[PDB]
RNA sequence: ACUCUGGUUUCUCUUCAGAUCGCAUAAAUCUUUCGCCUUUUACUAAAGAUUUCCGUGGAGAGGAACAACUCUGAGUC
RNA sequence: AAGGUAAGUAU
């Protein structure tokens, strides 16, 4: 499908009535070429922080490659420092959780 | 070149129109100055010639008689009010104002058709009268 | 020059001219005829001057009609960006949480009232002293203590020359 | 819009669901009144306020 | 370390717009094409040119309010 | 929005 693609693409490159709403014909966004297709989201490296998209979701949605890789590159010093900062944001996680449906 | 004659004072307009017998008194309300107006002046002269003997034209000024404006709603250009028998006709032509000819005609037999119809009408008696012609659409296409 | 009035001769203003279909606000005439064409005018300034989740409530004062035909809110809605941006972002937060705590959630009716609700009386209901409560948010004290001090205002740091030109 | 904010301050509901209809009423317009027949353009508005809505 | 240096809040009034007037964004009329097309209210959608419209800045003027506290540079300092 | 007032007759 994807050659055929291609080809129909180089094909055509070179060869009242009201509406409540938009309409899905007008989407543009439909390209067959799996790079322009699949675009790598850019994440920053963990620092991508997407507006509307939930944060906790978002972490969840990361990549996890720079968390990682941070993680291995990390000194036992580093480590152990990462451990308490998590361990401080999941007692706070856990008070806010109490809070709510108490 | 908008010879025709023309109601000076509004009050002469009134017993012009009221001084009728047997004929068609077509009082054509607006401005010579004008340019559809004066599109419509000038197919009012063409057609005087030719239906003279019972049609007769009498223009008027808003500006000079403002009293009349309110009367039948003079807020248009280029209207004609067939005031005949001293009974304003109902000249229904496919609008919804049908006691008001506001735009010129395009062609002076439509007209004159038109014209014939609502003496017609009027020598009848009857206060309404269709056209053969409907304006509803301009037949543009 | 020209100062403020009490409110309660424009209320007793539109109390007498509730209605015009009787003989009492005939006599207005052209006068009350005269403030109508500009009556689209003064809705733009009630849909600019309205309030924000975080305003309880405003106090901006208006211009009114000698015979109470008209009032126009002499208000240009101002607020820095900056900390309009927080403000709103605080709001997207918390209307998230609400989301996700709520288990059931409710819209209202699109008719506020009965279709033939009379003009409700300033002085009968609209003076009911509770306000409910805007949505505010609890900062961290030690983070948000150049925050706390004016924030969720309608016009923050107002009268302080240090940061602000005033009014 | 002025009697929704009536109600409000009249306690009935809270603030929350009052943030909602606004949000609702200004992306509902079109629904609510109908401009279309009013105004042709009026439509654009509306539309492009359920797009804005719609990412909302 | 010495002399002069002298306000900022404001309210209006009259001008000029350079400056993304405005780090926002509407509407009206006219004009050429496009879907046109069933007459105007209208449209669809772009271009072109105006206008109103929300606003703003510069500059100047006149009162009120802090006008007495000076800020500040100059004054071989 | 509309393009959907029958006219007539004296009260």
């Amino acid at each position: 499908k994807d050659k055929s693609k291609e080809l129909h693409a180089i094909k055509e490159r070179y060869l009242r009535k009201f509406v409540f709403e938009w309409d899905a014909s007008e989407d543009t966004s439909i390209d067959y070429n799996p790079l322009y297709k699949e675009r790598h989201q850019v994440q920053l490296l963990g620092r991508g922080f997407i507006a509307g998209i939930d944060l906790k979701q978002q972490k969840r949605e990361q990549s996890r490659f720079y968390g990682d890789l941070m993680e291995k590159r990390r000194t036992l010093e580093e480590k152990e420092q990462e451990e308490a900062r998590l361990r401080k944001l999941r007692k706070k996680e856990a008070k806010q959780r109490w809070d709510d449906r108490h | 070149s908008y010879m025709l004659p023309h109601l000076h004072n509004g009050w002469q307009v009134d017993q012009a129109i009221l001084s009728e017998e047997d004929r068609v008194v077509v009082i054509r309300f607006g401005h010579d100055w004008d340019p559809t107006c004066m599109k419509m002046d000038e197919v009012l002269y063409s057609i005087a010639e030719k239906v003279k003997n019972f049609a007769v034209i009498y223009l008027v000024d808003i500006t000079e008689v403002p009293d009349f404006n309110k009367m039948y709603e003079l807020y248009d250009p280029c209207t004609v009010m067939f005031f005949f028998r001293n009974k304003h006709i109902m000249i229904d032509l496919g609008t919804g104002n049908n006691n008001k000819i506001n735009w010129a005609m395009e062609d002076k037999q439509e007209m004159v058709d038109i014209i014939e119809t609502v003496y017609r009408g009027a020598r009848k008696g009857r206060g309404l009268v269709v056209s053969p012609k409907d304006y509803s659409t301009k037949y543009r296409y | 020059q020209k100062e403020d009035m009490p409110p309660e001769h424009v209320r007793k203003i539109i109390r007498d001219h509730g209605d015009m279909t009787n003989r009492k606000f005939r006599h207005d005439k052209r006068v009350y005829l005269g403030a109508l064409k500009y009556m689209p005018h003064a809705v733009l300034k009630l849909l600019e001057n309205m309030p924000m989740p975080w305003e309880q409530i405003r106090d901006v004062p208006v211009l009114y009609h000698i015979t109470g035909a008209i009032s126009f809110v002499n208000e240009i809605p101002w607020v820095i960006e900056p900390v309009y941006i927080s403000q709103w972002g605080s709001m997207w937060i918390m209307m998230r949480r609400e989301k996700r705590d709520r288990r059931h959630f409710k819209r209202m009716r699109f008719p506020p009232f009965d279709d033939e609700e009379p003009p409700l009386d300033y002085a009968d209901n609209i003076l009911d002293v509770e306000p409910l409560e805007a949505i505010q948010l609890e900062l961290d004290p030690e983070e948000d203590a150049p925050v706390l001090d004016w924030f969720y205002d309608h016009q923050p740091l107002r009268d302080s020359r240090k940061y602000v030109n005033g009014s | 819009v002025v009697d929704s904010h009536v109600q409000y301050r009249l306690g009935n509901v809270d603030a929350f669901q009052l943030a909602d209809g606004l949000q609702y009423i200004f992306a509902h317009v079109g629904q609510l009144t109908g401009m279309y027949r009013y105004k042709y353009k009026l439509m654009r508005q509306i539309r492009m306020c359920k797009d804005l809505k719609h990412l909302i």
